[PDB]
């Protein structure tokens, strides 16, 4: 119909996109294990939409936290299914994470000049992490819950500004409805947003930079 | 709670991954490739 | 009343001290 | 069959790229479509698949209520942290914990501003950092692992 | 409750100067 | 005639500086709003609970709730508390190793935290075990039927002097 | 709840001429 | 009357959907206005104006028929902690404006829900209510912030007791359908007017229908109607009409300290705006921009 | 004082952008650091002082916990959808009313290829559709008052 | 120290940076109303902040949620102000959108080549109703309960997906729980990743084709 | 030899062909996933609650809580209803009109919408207002001493043929 | 609920903005820019 | 024994730190394993052992203080709907394997909670359960998914009775400080060995301590000793060991739809490959990369 | 209880499968 | 046991599937 | 639970050299 394409083609200029992405190839040095970032990746897509999916049914209150996990594991259609694989992956993000930084380290991608990219890589796994722990307690059951009531004290060992920063993770004085609220805002709101900055800026300056070269 | 399949797998795939990392390495020690260093 | 008296002396007052500042600054070779 | 493209050396744009050591998406196989198109979906679906395989094999488990009360028998993060668990539960001094705690991301972050002082990507090349990463390997597995056991044989891994 | 006037009368005056400071700084409008 | 660089980075001071001061006035009720509100704490604490965060009755307690007194309850901060003819003193059931609440045991006249094998005293003192201070003491006041409870300001009534939550 | 309306009209419409007069003051003054 | 709706309904003269319990006798709609202030300081005595217009001219029917003028009363629900104004607090001139208002609470530890009874609504047409507002530092109950104000006003006789019985200011319909063989106006025990009204051409009942004089017939003789035809008219000229409102319960704080953020900024811009100045001039020098 | 970059009309490169209608950030008042800079955070500022000085003198209402047993008198969106609600409760046909309310964004959508019919930017060089726009300007404004007033005086204002 | 600016310089290329953004310039048909755009911008910005400052206290639950913004209003440190801005900015940024719609129209910027920039425009006008139409209703009150309770049977009109479609907003048959739930992820989870999205376009077009031309 | 245009296309559609089966089938789950379950209708509906979403009582209900019943109760559908010696059928209480609640009126003998002045009848049709159809009627009977409702499958009881609503 | 204040600050800004617009368009239409359409 | 548990414990045998009450009285410590089949099919017989290992050639303290064996008992907690198999569902080879186990219920409704008592160490060593999985398919309350299961397995005479008198086969301390003048062996009513023991050196209180025999002494005579130090040993050669399993309630359809599923991956990466094989021969021709 | 087996055995196949289509789809690893 | 066969076999089936359609695709003049 | 993890660790270590080894054949019987 008139053709749609170089109407697409005029504004958003495709064929240059077209040109730099066919520009780019990948030296021989590069195996298998060059992907891990990208499975790391994929991980966290799965995460994304199942999580978002569990934000449907989830509901980050002490009185109704469990029963809706129940809800979603029992009624929900395939809430069995979409909760066990936001588990997996979310144990498999963290583990292709530590074999994409093996492969890293052991190919020394990470010297000049890759090094904001290492040092933000640092950086998304400990957001990483946080999504887990933070995901952790969310079910509000035993192991979630003794989980989170342990580590929320360790921050007061520091001398000045320890019981502050334990208070602003736990809500209060103690772990409770506060700290589910917290969690879950981190879980859902701050660690996404936070994690695709941060994953922003490792993607621009490797696809800026390419790959580092061979051994 | 300690979970023996899911340990399993992180033990497993990290040590295959290490050890192909290293022989990766080693064959471009070598049989350097272009520009190799 | 007490409002228009306090709009226009607030108005005047900063448009007092943008012209103070104005050739004030001026004065001192800074602008 | 094998696509490839050689480096053009004469370019002096490449030439200043690789100067830096980073010119290396200049040449080899097509990105597009051999690697994108056409492996990535392979590398997609198939971890997808495992991980979709395990999520129907072995269900998410959900606990009991928690119980502010009650104290479980065995109580344990995930298995990623289970090195900083231990170090954390094993050190007297508190502040000590926290700061070793700390030093794991800090410590990473410096390693590139530490080995630096050459260029060599090479773990053959480079057998003092080999060294120290196989020991920090080593170290945390052995972290790992005594989180699971008793405290007394945390430093020993209960076999010697 | 002269207090409560001013914090109205501040209002009008901050929109007012913001429109200000935007037609002076770039130069009419 | 015209200003230079000295000029110019004095009128940067001045006029960034005016506004990293609008900047920090935004920043202070956020900064505040983050901080968790205090726990209405109109004297030194009060009330105890039961399991349900309801309210505690010596009129139930006292009466039919032990032939061998001490049992768990809703404490100071939230934290579990022990109450053991009432005691005057009541003691944090939160181990002071990593914070695990401590069972009691009867048996053998000690508190026992089963998650590193730490234990203590019939007063709340580590008699061995990890853990490094001791479990803390409160005020305990049969005020009504119902028990108050404040913090412990004074020395500590096991090792004679200052404790280490206050 | 009328009259509150058309006054909060009349001066978000009229406040905005006010301070297009004072932007065009300050301009004169400075010798644009 | 206000105290017939705390007679009626005790616990609130306000039901869950927001409607005030006069409408459920007095059946008229005629407008009621408020004037409240936007905002107030706490322990603050303020002015709080429910106005109740008709037309003065126009008189309404008296319980037994006569054309007599009309009343005013109110309820005004104000937030939790406001109440009507200590006697040592008004001062002069608002005393002055409220005149002989004898304001009631609706029940106990309810002084925000106050209620004005019966006034000549020849002279009070605009019932001036003296309320104190309560003060956040000494009460945890109460807060700074914004919260609604209620407002029901009437004139004019209601329709309905708290009984049952219906009033003689409203309108009578045909009791059944037949031809009306009575304009009859028979009394008795009591007093005053009273009218007799029958109908038949066959039915399934042989009784008849009172109507107590003061609304005014426009029926002649002879009909054969149905069961709700007009057989009177609406003598009601009055009728009452609610509205809600608003009022914030403002801190000098934090008003204060908004005035002084509010300076800060118009300084910024004004240095913002020099600064360009000075470039603008660096600019026209060394050419290259 | 003031200022100014004239195009340079002996580039090409400029040319071809503006024969495309592109090429307009490439002459005027240089927009750093003059705009960006300088007038920019005057305007963030002052945006933020107008909210911030109204959310102070006229805070946020918490009305009164749901009832689903009882339906308030005076039941409204806000402001911003009363055209919508308008049309919605007017029209007896509910699937028109539905059609009608996604015809808006639909409509709005279709505006860029109705008017590439020429190349006007001026409003006084398109009266047709100023007209039309004023039109629809006066009736969306109609029917958001009519909203707040009862369904019979929705279709007059209550004027006449 | 060894200049770390230079250090930062060579890896992040500052300097082209600097030279992309010096080398734009605002022509003189550019008038004050052209800041439109960017108000609306500013707006959300203060949406975004507030917003997540709300979800660390606010609890989505039909049991909770008019406490919890009791709790805001009266007990949180500044809780009033920060729910305050987030209230009056919610609708001037979609007062301010209009305005930049009166803007784009009176200056026919939306015509060839800036359409997709129009048509994505409009998207996000749609976007920005829902953010307002779905935090409405959070705080649990008549009013907010009532405005839901009455939209979420409209799409039934539809012949065949009408009801489905319903159900899908609201969660079930009627309003309740599920329908808080819903709206909830929605208004803190779905819309502002899509808001982002079609932010990002709408800005890169623009960055991309620059201002449309003089009138 | 090299195979051409024809061929290429023809792999594409075979090879993407599948991928996009795989998709779909990732999706499926998915798309079910946002539906929400059913609402456990194990025969056709059946107990009514209160307002605090209990259970209703006709022990309580006949007993004492009307002297001219007819009382809102939640219906099918969480919908509210209203029951008015027990009545043998149910009237939906939300408008037909955009859904607002009906209040009921006995001076009149009618359900009277507030939200546009629509109004019904005894029974819950309408006779006047911007309403089209009629208020939704539903099966009640007093089994055990709770009531049970379900569907009015049956033709209506007030204008002779077929509902609207099923 | 109306809001008269809000509702008052809506309608006076979509006519001073309407109008500023037309009247910028007017001003460029009496004496066009460089390159003015 | 298991069935003091119910006596003492009836609610449920364990504890909500997840403790098994058996502890409570067993107070020594030693493995105890399990197995279970990681998934099950609804409606479906399997097996689950409990392993409770003891040194065979090791014998224990009677009540009396003869040298005897020792027996097993154990306390398996199962998922909601999972229950001991009837007798006609469990094929030949498991019967053999169960042998004389008499599983009974820890209470009424309360089938999951099986328990299993004194058995005969020497061949009970591992105790074999035959468990029938339910059926979500007709019972609303079960579903699939993974579950946890509990297991208390013991070896050995306890330490503590039901009343709260201690056994014979615990150790037995000093009762307090002073120098011990009697090993005394004295006896009465009932049967068989008793000692008598006394300590004093000054005190507060003058009476003995009797230590029922059965585990040994290892003092002599004449030592001003404190209250707690031992002076008999520990006889107890068994213990209480706990453990937690897993087990999935799987379906048969999930996992065929599983299958299929990976399937279509599998296919859908061939054809990936195969199709990326073409255009390397279309590259290879018209080099245009 | 057969089907069970063949459901893990379809996990190892396809990780196994998926390293396989790897390897070949770009030639070595 | 016949997890090993059902490892052996579904992947000796997929081998076969992909030789296979590879020389069979061949055939065809497509690969 | 250790026979398990030990079965798990073997399987993920060595399921790779079975998916290499038919890699690498499918990579002999088309010619590489
Ligand atoms: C969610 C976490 C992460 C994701 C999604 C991710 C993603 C990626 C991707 C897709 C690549 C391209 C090459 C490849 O995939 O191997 C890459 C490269 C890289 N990553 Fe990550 N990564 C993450 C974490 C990390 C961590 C923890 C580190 C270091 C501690 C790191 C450091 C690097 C470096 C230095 C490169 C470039 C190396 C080179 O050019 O050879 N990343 N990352
Ligand atoms: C055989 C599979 C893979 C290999 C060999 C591989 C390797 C690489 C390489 C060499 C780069 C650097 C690109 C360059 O320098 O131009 C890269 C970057 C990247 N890859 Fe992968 N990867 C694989 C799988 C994946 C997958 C499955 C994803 C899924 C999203 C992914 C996403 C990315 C991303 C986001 C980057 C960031 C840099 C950029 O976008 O150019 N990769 N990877
Ligand atoms: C959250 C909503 C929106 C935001 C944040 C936004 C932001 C912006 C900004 C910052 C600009 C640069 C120029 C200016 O500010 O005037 C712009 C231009 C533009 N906007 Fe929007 N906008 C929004 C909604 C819309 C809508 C609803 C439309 C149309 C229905 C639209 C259509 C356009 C067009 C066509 C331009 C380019 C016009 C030109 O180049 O002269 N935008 N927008």
């Amino acid at each position: 119909m008139a053709n749609v394409y170089d109407w697409f083609e005029e504004r958003l200029e495709i064929q240059a996109i077209a040109e730099d992405v066919t520009s780019k190839y990948v030296p021989p040095h590069v195996n298998i294990f060059y992907c891990l970032g990208g499975i790391t990746l994929v991980c966290f897509l799965i995460q994304f939409a199942t999580g978002f999916a569990m934000t449907f049914y989830y509901k980050p209150t002490v009185a109704e936290a469990y029963s809706s996990v129940q809800y979603i594991m029992n009624e929900v259609n395939f809430g069995w299914l979409i909760r066990s694989i936001h588990r997996w992956s979310a144990s498999m993000m963290v583990l292709m994470m530590i074999l994409h930084v093996f492969r890293v380290y052991l190919t020394g991608g990470f010297k000049k000049p890759r090094e904001l990219t290492w040092v933000s890589g640092v950086i998304l796994a400990v957001i990483t992490v946080s999504f887990g722990v933070t995901g952790y307690s969310l079910p509000w059951d035993q192991v979630g819950y003794w989980a989170v009531k342990i580590v929320s004290g360790v921050p007061e060992a520091i001398p000045v500004v320890g019981v502050l920063i334990s208070d602003l993770l736990r809500g209060g004085s103690s772990v409770g409805q506060a700290t589910l609220t917290r969690y879950y805002s981190a879980h859902t709101f701050v660690l996404p947003w936070l994690i695709a900055v941060f994953m922003l800026f490792h993607f621009l300056m490797i696809r800026k930079q390419g790959i580092s070269g061979p051994l | 709670m300690v979970e023996p399949l899911l340990s399993g797998i992180v033990l497993g795939l990290i040590v295959v991954t290490l050890a192909g990392l290293f022989y990766a390495a080693y064959k471009q020690y070598k049989r350097p490739n272009e520009l190799g260093g | 009343m007490l409002a228009i008296v306090a709009y226009i002396g607030f108005l005047a007052l900063f448009t007092g001290i943008a012209a103070g500042l104005l050739f004030g600054l001026r004065s001192a070779k800074i602008l | 069959m094998a696509t490839h493209k050689k480096p053009d050396l004469s370019d002096p744009t490449l030439r200043a790229k690789l100067a830096k050591g980073m010119g290396h998406n200049y040449y080899g196989e097509p990105a597009w479509p051999n690697d994108l198109l056409y492996v990535f979906p392979i590398v997609i679906m198939g971890s997808f698949a495992c991980i979709v395989a395990l999520a129907v094999l072995d269900p998410a488990m959900t606990g009991e209520p928690a119980n502010p009360f009650a104290t479980p028998l065995e109580i344990l993060p995930e298995w990623y942290l289970y090195p900083v668990f231990q170090i954390l539960r094993s050190l007297p001094n508190k502040l000590l914990g926290v700061l070793a705690m700390a030093s794991v991301p800090l410590g990473l972050i410096l390693v590139p501003f530490i080995e630096n002082v050459n260029k060599f990507q090479n773990p053959f090349r480079r057998p003092v950092a080999t060294t120290v990463f196989l020991f920090g390997t080593l170290v945390t597995l052995w972290l790992g692992i005594g989180a699971a056991l008793p405290l007394d044989k945390s430093l020993t891994l209960g076999l010697f | 409750m002269a207090i409560l006037t001013l914090g109205w009368v501040s209002l009008l005056v901050v929109f007012t100067w913001s429109i200000a400071m935007v037609v002076w700084g770039r130069n009419g409008l | 005639d015209v200003p230079d660089m000295g000029r110019r980075q004095f009128m940067n001071l001045l006029t960034f500086g005016t506004v990293t001061g609008v900047a920090l006035g935004a920043l202070y009720p956020v900064v505040n709003y983050f901080i968790p509100p205090a726990a209405g704490g109109a004297g030194g604490g009060t009330t105890a609970k039961d399991e349900l965060g309801n309210d505690v009755s010596v009129s139930k307690f006292l009466e039919s709730h032990n032939v061998g007194d001490r049992t768990l309850v809703q404490g100071l901060k939230g934290d579990p508390t022990y109450i053991v003819a009432i005691t005057d003193y009541g003691i944090n059931a939160v181990c002071t190793h990593l914070g695990c609440v401590v069972p009691w045991n009867a048996a053998e006249n000690k508190f026992k935290c089963p998650c590193h094998g730490s234990q203590y005293d019939a007063t709340g003192k580590v008699v061995r075990g990890p853990a490094p201070k001791s479990l803390a003491l409160s005020h305990a006041k049969t005020e009504n039927d119902k028990i108050v409870l404040t913090s412990w300001t004074e020395t500590d009534f096991r090792t004679g002097e200052e404790p280490w939550w206050s | 709840m009328s009259g509150e309306l058309l006054n909060a009209a009349l001066l978000s419409f009229g406040l905005i001429f006010v301070g297009w007069a004072l932007g065009a003051l300050l301009l004169k003054i400075q010798g644009a | 009357y206000p105290f017939w709706a705390q007679q009626t309904y005790p616990e609130t003269p306000r039901e869950p959907t927001g409607r005030i319990v006069c409408a459920n006798c007095h059946l008229a709609a005629k407008p009621t206005e408020v004037e409240v202030p936007q905002s107030v300081l706490p322990d603050t005595v303020f002015k709080a104006v429910v106005k109740i217009p008709y037309d003065t001219s126009v008189q309404q029917v008296g319980a037994d028929g006569s054309k007599v003028g009309l009343n005013v009363g109110a309820v005004l629900m104000l937030p939790e902690g406001f109440k009507i104004a200590p006697e040592d607090r008004i001062p002069e001139e608002l005393k002055e404006e409220i005149g002989d208002v004898y304001f009631q609470p609706y029940g106990e530890d309810k002084d925000n829900i106050v209620i004005v009874g019966p006034l000549p609504g020849e002279q009070y047409q605009e019932i001036v209510f003296p309320v104190l507002s309560p003060n956040p530092a000494n009460d945890k109950n109460i807060h700074f912030g914004k919260y609604s104000v209620h407002v029901g006003g009437n004139r004019g006789r209601g329709q309905v007791y708290p009984t049952g019985e219906k009033s003689n200011n409203n309108l009578y319909s045909a009791a059944a359908t037949g031809t009306i063989s009575k304009i009859a106006k028979q009394e008795g025990e009591d007093g005053s007017v009273k009218y007799l009204v029958d109908i038949k051409t066959e039915s399934g009942e042989v009784v008849s229908d009172t109507i107590p004089a003061g609304p005014e017939l426009i029926v002649s003789e002879g009909q054969a109607v149905t069961a709700g035809d007009a057989l009177t008219n609406n003598p009601n000229v009055g009728g009452f009409g609610q509205l809600d409102a608003e009022i914030v319960l403002q801190d000098a704080n934090r008003v204060g300290w908004l005035i002084a953020f509010v300076a800060l900024v118009m300084l910024a811009q004004v240095m913002l705006v020099l600064k360009k100045k000075q470039v603008e001039k660096v600019q026209a020098a060394e050419m290259n921009f």
